[PDB]
């Protein structure tokens, strides 16, 4: 909440590479079921999460 | 122009008896004026600039031994082209044939705009690139 | 009158005065080192005159291009339309060879923070959104532990300096790619989607990060702002030939028998600044084979060039080559050169973002090319071929990427033709 607050209103969807890194931090690897999570949280369509993910290196989507 | 003691003849021109066509596919044919429609699986215009007179289709029924797309209509597979909708129709009246003109539509033209792409009220926004 | 021999930079006139975290990189030390000094004369002075005195500087964006500051700061004079403006710091550092922007932020973040205090209030700019990247998470938290020092000593939020100014300075994390340093791909990574760069018909200064108007500068550039503001743009302007001023952060490496980072006067001789600050090359100078002057994107030039040239813009640019980040990278004669430019060309491969095609497409297909170059399994029309395909790639792609990447092929052909012809004869000989 935080991180989101530190985005301008209306575009949460801006916190979506940081979240998706706490995720990782608490959880090692980033599983799928960590990818929905991070949508709904952000209020974001998943596919854009997986788009994310899967262009920047340092997400270990395994 | 012409001295050849040049005479009126105001009446409109009608080669019906100078061409040869049977009684059956004068006027009981439709031909159709129209621009053909760009085919929405390309992206090219160059094919909707002339105009077209086509005839309706006709009975096609398969051929017993082999199964061919036999038919008995010999204005199926003639389609003329034009330049222009009027001469077009001119052709269509000079050979006493029965058309309905459809109007050429034209792409009307939008307003394109790269940066309302990445918006900052609007919902044009985009959330992927 | 007018320096000649542009080199041998004083202690005393240096932007930077602890590149080695030899002295306190908190707010006391930074006070200590004349940081964070009367800077609400500054913030009070007006955006204009702020503007005017960087012009009079004559700096140079020190990020990769060579944009005067002045003006593309100016940009942002505009009256305010309702939207938001907002100053963004580009601390990626994924160029290959690129090594001050880490010291700057995990040594003097102070500096920094009231470079992005300044420059928001020369442009207007509400907070300011320095995109450090992933890796650097130490230097990451060091930044923001200076951030929150300056946030309770008042420096900088609400009332800024007491100057009645509002400034913000959000540290927004990368996410390990080269394209993120790339402006407007930090823009959209910044906005949450992919590093993909966006065209440019619309200028950030117009629609930026959010779709507000959004400014990019390099960690060196609005570091030096405050010194510049301070010490005053004439003095910045004595230094380095005309339109080539300032002084820079050489980050010397390679086969350097010391390779280090110094804070050098621009215009410098090439040969004194490897012989003293960096050591000189490993085997003295005689076994220099090539120097690629400013990292991956700028192209490498031989000895016999490197004997007499001078670090400004112009004269690297004169040199069929470019200063871009000021990373000297040396290469001896023990160096496969053809090796290291498809390192480099893999590197571009691997960092592509494949929007536009002639980068998704061309950069692998040079990446093939010169994997087979370096086995030499070619023929001599080849190089032509890759010459060709190098100009394709050039000027057709969305960003600048595809470019410091056909560039490093260039140069290795224009210097090292030679090279790839006789390792192809001699693959040719051996295959028999
Ligand atoms: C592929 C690519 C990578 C870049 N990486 C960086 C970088 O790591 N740091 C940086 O300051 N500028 C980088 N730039 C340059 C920026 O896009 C931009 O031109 C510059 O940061 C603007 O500020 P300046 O005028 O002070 O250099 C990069 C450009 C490209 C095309
Ligand atoms: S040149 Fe490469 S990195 Fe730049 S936009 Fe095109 S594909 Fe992406």
């Amino acid at each position: 909440e935080a991180i989101v607050k530190n985005y301008p209103e209306g575009h949460k969807a801006a916190a979506v590479l940081p979240v998706l890194d706490l995720a990782q931090r608490q959880n090692g690897w980033l599983p799928i079921s960590a990818m929905n999570k991070v949508a709904e949280i952000l209020q974001v369509p998943p596919m854009r999460v997986y788009e994310v993910a899967t262009f920047y290196t340092m997400y270990n989507r395994k | 122009t012409q001295d050849t003691q040049l005479i009126a003849v105001d009446e409109k021109l009608d080669i019906t008896t100078l061409t040869g066509v049977p009684e059956e596919h004068i006027k009981t044919r439709k031909v159709r004026i129209f621009v053909p429609a760009r085919n929405n699986m390309q992206s090219g215009v160059n094919n909707t600039k002339k105009w077209k007179m086509e005839f309706d289709t006709r009975e096609r029924w398969e051929n017993p031994l082999m199964g061919w797309s036999s038919t008995a209509d010999p204005l199926s597979n003639l389609v003329l082209t034009f330049s222009t909708k009027e001469d077009a129709v001119a052709f269509a009246e000079k050979n006493g044939w029965s058309f309905d003109v459809e109007e050429r539509k034209v792409p009307k033209p939008k307003s394109k705009s790269y940066g309302a792409n990445f918006s900052w009220n609007k919902r044009t926004r985009v959330s992927t690139k | 009158p007018k320096k000649t021999s542009f080199g041998s930079l004083k202690d005393e006139d240096r932007i930077f005065t602890n590149l080695y975290g030899r002295h306190d990189w908190r707010l006391k030390g930074a006070q200590s080192r004349g940081d964070w000094y009367k800077t609400k004369e500054i913030l009070l002075k007006g955006p204009d005159w702020i503007l005017g005195e960087v012009k009079t500087s004559g700096l140079r964006g020190r990020g990769g291009a060579g944009f005067p500051t002045g003006l593309k700061w100016s940009f942002m004079n505009k009256p305010s339309d309702g939207r938001p403006k907002y100053l963004v710091v580009n601390a990626d550092e994924g160029e290959p060879g690129t090594c001050k922007d880490r010291e700057i932020i995990r040594h003097d973040p102070h500096k920094l923070v009231e470079g992005c205090l300044v420059g928001g209030r020369a442009m207007g700019a509400r907070a300011a959104y320095i995109y450090i990247r992933g890796e650097f998470y130490n230097e990451a938290s060091n930044l923001q532990v200076a951030i929150r020092e300056a946030y309770e000593a008042g420096l900088i939020g609400k009332n800024a300096c007491g100057s009645g100014y509002d400034f913000d300075v959000f540290v927004v994390r990368g996410a390990g790619a080269y394209i993120c340093g790339e402006e407007t791909a930090l823009i959209e990574s910044i906005e949450g989607k992919q590093g993909k760069p966006r065209l440019k018909p619309p200028f950030p200064a117009d629609v930026g990060v959010f779709g507000c108007p959004t400014t990019v500068a390099n960690v060196e550039t609005v570091a030096v702002s405050p010194t510049i503001c301070r010490r005053g743009g004439a003095w910045f302007a004595s230094f380095g030939r005309e339109r080539n001023s300032g002084t820079k952060l050489f980050n010397i490496s390679g086969h350097v028998n010391h390779p280090c980072t110094v804070e050098e006067e621009m215009s410098v001789p090439l040969k004194e600044l490897i012989e003293k600050h960096a050591g000189g090359v490993i085997g003295g100078w005689d076994n220099l084979l090539a120097v690629i002057p400013g990292g991956s994107s700028t192209p490498l030039i031989p000895k016999s060039v490197c004997e007499t040239v001078l670090m400004d813009f112009d004269a690297l640019v004169q040199a069929q080559t470019g200063l871009g980040t000021a990373a000297v990278i040396v290469m001896d004669r023990s160096t496969d050169i053809v090796k290291a430019i498809a390192r480099l060309i893999e590197f571009y491969k691997h960092e592509s973002c494949g929007q536009c095609t002639p980068c998704r497409e061309g950069v692998d297909w040079m990446n093939k090319v010169m994997a087979r170059f370096v086995k030499g399994d070619a023929r001599p029309a080849e190089i032509d071929s890759l010459w060709e395909i190098s100009k394709q790639i050039e000027g057709h792609t969305i960003c600048a990427l595809g470019d410091g990447a056909a560039w490093p092929v260039q140069g290795l052909i224009r210097h090292f033709r030679p090279e790839l012809e006789e390792r192809m004869q001699q693959f040719a000989l051996q295959h028999q």
